């Protein structure tokens, strides 16, 4: 099909787009991070071994706050005004992602405790509900 | 809108600064023979026939010419190759001996008085119990006398020994591009009046660089790449005298060279499997070597250059050019290699001119060398075997390097000389428009979206 | 434990071949003497009193 | 100028040595301790 309908399509493409457009693109960006004796012996090697320890590392925390296998995901952590007072529609509508990271760059360990917490408590909620029955 | 939850995003276009460990891939023509390569491209990846270009719209990045790590990097690879590509070679121990040099007064111009020795020593055989007598033609350069057929020496003997090039291994420069491993990017600035420093408002991502010829010189920039539309000035400091000036050409210009001697070459075995290659007798006449270059075309960039240099120095200010000032011979002249020989021409003729606030040729005497010196380092020489016959070659002069003088107030008068030495400049050159990046693909924002229990 | 050598020792360098040298040993600035090291009598006596123990 | 104690200790020993050109050769001396040399079978 004519799919979403786009000019064209590729690696960073939509980095100068709102975070609304930028959105629709993220599988483009998700498939080329792991692929896409002499001097050059070891410079081969070293890359491709510090490639599989990134990717992992980013893998294995999207494990631990139960959004495993996904591009997507909706947590349970309510937004605290403090991070970020602005509106839907101007976050959405009015940045880019590039912009955002600056903005809220400092608060950005302390929500990620939150999600190991809250994954932390369902698990155990739902191990005690199981058990129930 | 008041009930917002963090969301979680996988995939998001964001990066940051990072120096990581690029790798070479080299055109797959390469590969037809031609393994005797100074630059071994054997261990190079093969390139994409077509190469992948993305756009980036409203993107502004910043880019700072004068700190960027992938001329370091290039810089290491470059010695690492080239000394690597030296180890299977004859080492030049038993060469040092005492010489019994005369001058070779021959049917020569002169130009050419006592700039060849002709030295007869004893050498070793195949047999480790007898010697030979044998004779060479050595340039005054590489030679000096020890206290009539007064006796010398090698230039090299207090210092270290000198490693004979291979003589099947080829100088010419190859194209390498260089490029990024997975979860990095190469970005790129598109904008044609780009100066080296400041935000680039025209952006793109690629994942390998253009063919990139390592051509060694100084003073002079060969074989380059050319400015879009005027000529370009860089440099960290303008204001500054201790900063070098970096000059982008907006058309080449053509310069002519040639060693008109016939000369003749000599196997001589001084070992088991092991031989060195000497320098016979010159048939027919000697004359010196020279550069041309054309004088209307030369005086034209030149205008151009000044023209350009006016805009951070006003219109009511005297410029002119002068030769170096000194220094040794690898940094007050011109130096390149040309199909195996090693020149040092004289660069005086061309820096000679003064400009106001309102068919022929030049020709630059130069001269040869059999022991060279690379990157600037000491403890390390390199012997370059004769070649047989006449040479000559033709390239374009794509920029230059130039130095100022400090003045006192504002004299209404600035000269400008030639400068090279640091051949990290020369890589500047052609890396100016690149940076790498490391992209972090993980991102949180606010939704009105809620988990399922 | 406090150890010297008492010797004004003199070097010299010797070149035997293209960018190399052995680094040998002149004469001596003055009197000769032997090289010793120094403990406290005390100090070692309470110590092996406490091996021992 | 030697104590009783550093009697036969040192030597002075003295040698035909290659320098830096290959045809000639140098003497030199130098002083060493009499546990890196041994004799083989005045001066
Ligand atoms: C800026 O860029 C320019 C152009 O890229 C560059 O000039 C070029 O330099 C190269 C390298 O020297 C030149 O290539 C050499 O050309 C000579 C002359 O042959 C020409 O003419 C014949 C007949 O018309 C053509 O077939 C040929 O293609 C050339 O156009 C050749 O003789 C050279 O071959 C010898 O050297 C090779 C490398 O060492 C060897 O691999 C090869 O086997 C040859 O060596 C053998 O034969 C020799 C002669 O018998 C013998 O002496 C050897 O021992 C061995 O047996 C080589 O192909 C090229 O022509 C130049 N281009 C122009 C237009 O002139 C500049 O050098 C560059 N600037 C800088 C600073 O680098
Ligand atoms: C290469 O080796 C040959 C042989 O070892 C060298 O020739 C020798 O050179 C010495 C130096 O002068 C000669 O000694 C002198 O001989 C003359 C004539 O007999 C004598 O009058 C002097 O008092 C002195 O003894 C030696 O005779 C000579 N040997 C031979 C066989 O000719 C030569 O110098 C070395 N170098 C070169 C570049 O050839
Ligand atoms: C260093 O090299 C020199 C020179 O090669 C050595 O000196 C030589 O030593 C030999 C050994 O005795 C001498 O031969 C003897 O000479 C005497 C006196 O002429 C003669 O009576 C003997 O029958 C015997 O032929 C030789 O002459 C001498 N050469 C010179 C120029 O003095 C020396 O031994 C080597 N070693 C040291 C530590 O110096
Ligand atoms: C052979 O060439 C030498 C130079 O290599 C001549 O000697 C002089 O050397 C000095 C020192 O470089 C120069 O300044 C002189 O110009 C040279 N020539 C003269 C005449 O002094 C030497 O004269 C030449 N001829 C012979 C027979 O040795
Ligand atoms: C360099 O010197 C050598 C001699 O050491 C010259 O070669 C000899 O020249 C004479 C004179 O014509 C000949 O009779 C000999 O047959 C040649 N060979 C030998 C081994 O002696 C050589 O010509 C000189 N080269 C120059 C450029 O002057
Ligand atoms: C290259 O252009 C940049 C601007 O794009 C120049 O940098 C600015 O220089 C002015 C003064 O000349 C300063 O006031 C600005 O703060 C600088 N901006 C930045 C981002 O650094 C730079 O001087 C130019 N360089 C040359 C050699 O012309
Ligand atoms: C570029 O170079 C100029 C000239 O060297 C620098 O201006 C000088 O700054 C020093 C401070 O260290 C003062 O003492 C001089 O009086 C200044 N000279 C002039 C002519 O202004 C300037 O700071 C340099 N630019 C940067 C960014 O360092
Ligand atoms: C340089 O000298 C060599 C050797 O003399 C020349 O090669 C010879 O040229 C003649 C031309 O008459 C041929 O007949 C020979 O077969 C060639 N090879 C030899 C003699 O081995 C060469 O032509 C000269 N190059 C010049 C003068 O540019
Ligand atoms: C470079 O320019 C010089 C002159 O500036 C050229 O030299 C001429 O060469 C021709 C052919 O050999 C002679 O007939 C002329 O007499 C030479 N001019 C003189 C001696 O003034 C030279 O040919 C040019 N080419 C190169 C490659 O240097
Ligand atoms: C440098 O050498 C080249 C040789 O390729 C010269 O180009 C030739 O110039 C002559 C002029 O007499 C023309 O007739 C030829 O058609 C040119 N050849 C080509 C392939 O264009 C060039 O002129 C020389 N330049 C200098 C400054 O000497
Ligand atoms: C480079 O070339 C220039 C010009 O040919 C040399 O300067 C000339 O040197 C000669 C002596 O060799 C003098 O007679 C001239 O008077 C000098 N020119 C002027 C304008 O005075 C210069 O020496 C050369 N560089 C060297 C040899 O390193
Ligand atoms: C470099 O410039 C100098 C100075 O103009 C030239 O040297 C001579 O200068 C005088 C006056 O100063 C003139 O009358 C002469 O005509 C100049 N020389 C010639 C050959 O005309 C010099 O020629 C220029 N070229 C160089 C140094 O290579
Ligand atoms: C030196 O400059 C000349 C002239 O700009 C270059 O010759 C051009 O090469 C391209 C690519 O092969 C051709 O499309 C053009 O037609 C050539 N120009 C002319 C006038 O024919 C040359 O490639 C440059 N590089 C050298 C000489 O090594
Ligand atoms: C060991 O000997 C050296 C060399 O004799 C002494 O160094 C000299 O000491 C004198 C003291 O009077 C100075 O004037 C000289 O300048 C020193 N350097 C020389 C002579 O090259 C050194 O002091 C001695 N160390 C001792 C005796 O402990
Ligand atoms: C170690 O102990 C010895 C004695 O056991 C010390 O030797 C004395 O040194 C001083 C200073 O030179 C002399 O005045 C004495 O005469 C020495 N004692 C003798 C000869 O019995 C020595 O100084 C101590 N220190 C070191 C580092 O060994
Ligand atoms: C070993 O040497 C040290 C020197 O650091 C001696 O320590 C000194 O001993 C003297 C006793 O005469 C005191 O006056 C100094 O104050 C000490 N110096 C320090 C820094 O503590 C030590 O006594 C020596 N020991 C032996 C066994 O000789
Ligand atoms: C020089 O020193 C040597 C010892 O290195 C003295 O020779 C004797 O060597 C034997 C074997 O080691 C020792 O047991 C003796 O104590 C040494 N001395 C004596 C007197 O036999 C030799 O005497 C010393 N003097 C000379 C002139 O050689
Ligand atoms: C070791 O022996 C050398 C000689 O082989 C001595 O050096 C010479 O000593 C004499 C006597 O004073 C001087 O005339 C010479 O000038 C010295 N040099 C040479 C090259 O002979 C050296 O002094 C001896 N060393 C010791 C510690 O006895
Ligand atoms: C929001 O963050 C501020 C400081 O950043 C803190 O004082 C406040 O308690 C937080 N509110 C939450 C987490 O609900
Ligand atoms: C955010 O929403 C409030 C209430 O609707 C509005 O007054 C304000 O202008 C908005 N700000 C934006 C969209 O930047
Ligand atoms: C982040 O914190 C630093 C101090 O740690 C502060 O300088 C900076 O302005 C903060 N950024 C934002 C977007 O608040
Ligand atoms: C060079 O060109 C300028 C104008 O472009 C002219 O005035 C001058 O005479 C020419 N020749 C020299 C040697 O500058
Ligand atoms: C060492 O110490 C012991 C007791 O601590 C004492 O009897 C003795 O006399 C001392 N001296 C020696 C040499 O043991």
């Amino acid at each position: 099909a004519v799919g979403i309908g786009a000019v064209f399509l590729g690696f960073l493409g939509a980095a100068g787009s709102t975070m609304g457009a930028a959105s629709m693109t993220l599988t483009v960006q998700a498939r080329n991070l792991l692929s896409g004796l002499t001097v050059w012996g070891i410079k081969q090697l070293q890359a491709r071994v510090l490639a599989v320890e990134r990717y992992l590392r980013d893998q294995q925390l999207l494990g631990i706050w139960g959004c495993s296998g996904k591009l997507i995901c909706c947590t349970n952590v309510p937004w605290n005004s403090s991070w970020s007072n602005r509106n839907l529609s101007e976050i959405w509508d009015n940045m880019t992602w590039l912009q955002w990271d600056k903005e809220i760059s400092n608060y950005t360990q302390i929500i990620y405790g939150l999600l190991e917490e809250s994954q932390n408590q369902q698990e155990k909620n739902e191990q005690d509900l199981l058990a129930l029955d | 809108a008041e009930n917002l939850w963090v969301t979680v995003y996988y995939g998001v276009p964001v990066w940051k600064d990072a120096e990581t460990t690029l790798f070479c891939a080299s055109d797959a023509k390469a590969y037809e023979t031609e393994k005797h390569n100074v630059w071994a491209t054997h261990a190079c990846v093969p390139t994409d026939p077509n190469p992948q270009e993305i756009h980036l719209e409203n993107v502004t990045e910043e880019f700072n010419m004068w700190k960027n790590n992938m001329v370091e990097q290039m810089h290491t690879d470059i010695i690492s190759l080239w000394d690597q590509s030296l180890k299977p070679c004859v080492k030049l121990t038993p060469l040092c001996v005492t010489l019994q040099c005369t001058n070779v007064t021959n049917n020569i111009t002169d130009d050419m008085r006592g700039e060849l020795k002709n030295c007869s020593f004893n050498m070793t055989t195949e047999l480790r119990d007898k010697k030979q007598k044998v004779y060479s033609l050595f340039y005054r350069l590489d030679v000096v006398q020890i206290n009539s057929n007064k006796e010398y020496r090698l230039i090299n003997c207090n210092t270290s020994a000198c490693t004979q090039a291979c003589p099947k291994v080829s100088f010419e420069p190859i194209p390498i591009h260089y490029c990024a491993p997975a979860g990095f990017a190469i970005l790129k600035c598109k904008d044609k009046k780009f100066n080296g420093t400041g935000p680039c408002p025209s952006v793109s991502t690629v994942q390998c660089t253009h063919g990139i010829k390592p051509v060694v010189s100084t003073q002079l920039l060969l074989n380059g790449s050319l400015a879009e539309e005027e000529v370009m000035i860089r440099s960290e400091n303008i204001t500054n005298n201790a900063k070098n000036i970096l000059v982008q050409f907006n058309t080449p210009v053509q310069i002519n060279c040639t060693r008109p001697n016939n000369n003749t070459r000599k196997s001589i075995r001084i070992g088991p499997g092991q031989a060195f290659y000497a320098t016979g007798d010159i048939i027919g006449d000697i004359r010196q070597a020279h550069c041309n270059v054309s004088k209307a075309t030369w005086n034209e960039t030149l205008g151009k250059v000044v023209k350009q240099l006016r805009k951070h120095f006003g219109n009511n200010t005297i410029i002119r050019f002068a030769n170096s000032s000194g220094g040794d011979l690898e940094v007050t002249t011109h130096s390149f290699n040309c199909g195996g020989e090693f020149f040092y021409c004289n660069t005086s003729g061309l820096f000679n001119s003064t400009w106001i606030s309102n068919n022929d040729s030049i020709t630059l005497p130069c001269r040869i060398k059999q022991i060279i010196n690379m990157w600037q380092r000491i403890g390390q020489c390199m012997y370059a075997p004769p070649i047989q016959g006449v040479i000559r070659c033709v390239s374009n002069i794509t920029g230059l390097i130039l130095t100022r003088d400090g003045g006192s107030t504002n004299s209404t008068t600035e000269t400008f000389r030639p400068g090279g030495g640091d051949m990290r400049d020369n890589w500047r050159s052609e890396l100016y428009k690149y940076k790498v990046v490391k992209i972090e693909p993980l991102g949180v924002a606010p939704t009105r979206c809620k988990r399922r229990v």
